[PDB]
């Protein structure tokens, strides 16, 4: 997408503050207590039936650890998010078959977790800047769907 | 609200489908997966090319539970309750698609009642597909 | 958008058959009809308290009618959408204030009508055409939006 | 539909937003402009700049309007049966706004409330957003 760079740099700096180990099993983890309908994809995973159970797994922990490491990849390629995710795009259509409407869900709830987690420093500029990127990677990855 | 305009309209469109609704869901299905192609990562266990016996097999089921719904306009959450839970529980479709497949079975109607197909029958049928898929979602949480 | 060169044959050869000035009309009325909070814009307009008022009114009849005229331009330029609408685009949003959320709803009400009106000859092929130029109208119609 | 744990959750941390519920209705609806700008189709009469006294007088209408609606969340279409007449019969607000303000007003909770925004409590006030919102469009059509 463009940010202004004005956008560019409230997004990257404030990211430098993450913790892509922790934000990332929030994310992952709240989005399979808020929409519980994507925990079809997460059977594998185990014991996913209260909020205390999704939140303490540590399958959830891991694999949200992986998805912020590759959502840490294009915040890097934000010129290029379709190239920098041609490949997990790809991935999710044909062999894990994810609805990509999940990823506008993913995108949201880690804009809740990122308000959470940053207080009073996460000001509606820099959540305006931010629905600007997870539109953008939910965007690149239903890019190479068919 | 389903107004008693609009179930005299559904249940006068839906009567003319008649012997074909089977046919009808089945072009819908195919129209879906044509039009919204992520509407396929749902089906990747079936044959969807064009014909195939799965489609025009889950076109018949889609179809009679409508006939169904359509029969029990009056009271669709006991109607619907096992496929509300089937919904809610294995299938957990997102809410989005719902309004893709009404949407292709509003197409698929137009094209084969053009005399049917007023004004006032598709506002009467959109807004009966929009409480089905209400009905199908309620238990999602 | 990207229209294969075989989805452009097809949106323009369903095209050169309608009639405009009838297909606008139908697709106006509709929009009216079965989304009535749309009415919101269209208050000088007259009688549209039941679906034949809205369907006779000659005035909805008419704007249909300048509606489906510049969409109609829109289709001989499928490759630059955005600056053939984008005068539109920015009289939609400044002086009429409409959301472009109503540029989906009509999208899909034109649909509705051209099925209705060419039957087994819009095919699922044909519709497929059709959605995505409908929705590059939208996206280009909503481009200036601020 | 809420569930008296939700119905708990929703209580608790409407609990704690308590006086600020003005201020972080004003906030919610700044987000709302700036994160989704098409929004302002519907706020054309409003200066909507920073800190605009319009925008925090309609924060305020609608942070008490939610208020309302959970003191009375056992009976919210007769709690907020004009606020459906007048969003039916006058603002004609198409619905997927009112899905952008719901994630504003809970992306404004989440960053004021660390200890009370929870997995489960952030669960249950979306879920009670979606019902505000289903009750204020009911009546569209
Ligand atoms: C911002 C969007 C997302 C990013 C960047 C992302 C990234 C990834 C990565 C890097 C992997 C692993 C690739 C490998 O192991 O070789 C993966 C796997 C997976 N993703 Fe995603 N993903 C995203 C959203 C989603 C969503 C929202 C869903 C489902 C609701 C999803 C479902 C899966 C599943 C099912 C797997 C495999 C889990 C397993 O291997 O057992 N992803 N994703
Ligand atoms: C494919 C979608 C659309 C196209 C091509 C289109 C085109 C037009 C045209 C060319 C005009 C007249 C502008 C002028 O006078 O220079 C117009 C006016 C207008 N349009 Fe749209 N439009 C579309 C969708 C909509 C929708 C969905 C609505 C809202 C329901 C809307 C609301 C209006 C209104 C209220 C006017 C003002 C009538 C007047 O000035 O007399 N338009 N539109
Ligand atoms: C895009 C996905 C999707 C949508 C929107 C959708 C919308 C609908 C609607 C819409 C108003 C109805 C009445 C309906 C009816 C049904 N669906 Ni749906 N279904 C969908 C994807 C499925 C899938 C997948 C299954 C499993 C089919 C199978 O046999 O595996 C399914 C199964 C069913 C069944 C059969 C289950 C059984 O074996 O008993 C019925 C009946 N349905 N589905
Ligand atoms: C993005 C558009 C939009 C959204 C989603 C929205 C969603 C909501 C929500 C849903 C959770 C609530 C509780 C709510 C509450 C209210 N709105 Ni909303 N409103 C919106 C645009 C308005 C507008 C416009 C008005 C009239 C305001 C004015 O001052 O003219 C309005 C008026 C009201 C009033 C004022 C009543 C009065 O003046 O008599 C209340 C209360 N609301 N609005
Ligand atoms: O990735 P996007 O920001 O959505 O932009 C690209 C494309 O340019 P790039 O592929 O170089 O990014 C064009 O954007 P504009 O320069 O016109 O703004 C436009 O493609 P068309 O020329 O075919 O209209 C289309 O943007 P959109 O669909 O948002 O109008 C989209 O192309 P793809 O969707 O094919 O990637």
């Amino acid at each position: 997408v463009h940010l202004t760079p004005e956008e560019k740099s409230a997004v990257t700096a404030l990211w430098g503050k993450v913790n892509v180990d922790e934000v990332g099993g929030e994310a992952l983890g709240r989005l399979l207590v808020v929409y519980p309908w994507t925990q079809r994809f997460f059977e594998s995973f185990g014991d996913l039936s209260t909020p205390d159970a999704v939140m303490g797994n540590p399958k959830v922990k891991a694999h949200g650890k992986k998805v912020l490491g590759a959502f840490s990849d294009g915040l890097a390629h934000l010129d290029n998010l379709k190239g920098t995710f041609a490949t997990l795009s790809e991935l999710h259509c044909d062999k894990l078959h994810v609805d990509p409407e999940n990823f506008r869900l993913l995108g949201n709830v880690l804009v809740c977790v990122l308000a959470h987690h940053f207080g009073k420093e996460f000001t509606p500029p820099v959540q305006a800047a931010y629905q600007k990127v997870v539109a953008g990677v939910a965007n690149a990855l239903a890019h190479k769907y068919h | 609200v389903l107004s008693p305009a609009d179930k005299t309209n559904v249940k006068a469109a839906w009567g003319k489908v008649g012997a074909h609704a089977g046919e009808y869901g089945a072009e819908a299905l195919e129209r879906m997966f044509l039009s919204f192609p992520t509407t396929k990562t749902y089906f990747p266990h079936f044959d969807l090319s064009h014909g195939s016996a799965q489609v025009k097999g889950h076109g018949k089921k889609v179809a009679d539970a409508l006939t169904n719904a359509v029969a029990h306009v009056d009271d669709m959450p006991n109607a619907l309750s096992a496929l509300s839970d089937l919904h809610a529980h294995k299938l957990r479709v997102d809410p989005v698609n719902f309004k893709l497949l009404s949407h292709c079975l509003l197409v698929t109607l137009a094209a084969h009642l053009p005399a049917e197909f007023t004004p006032a029958v598709h506002a009467s049928l959109d807004k009966f597909l929009a409480s089905v898929s209400t009905v199908l979602t309620s238990k999602y949480r």
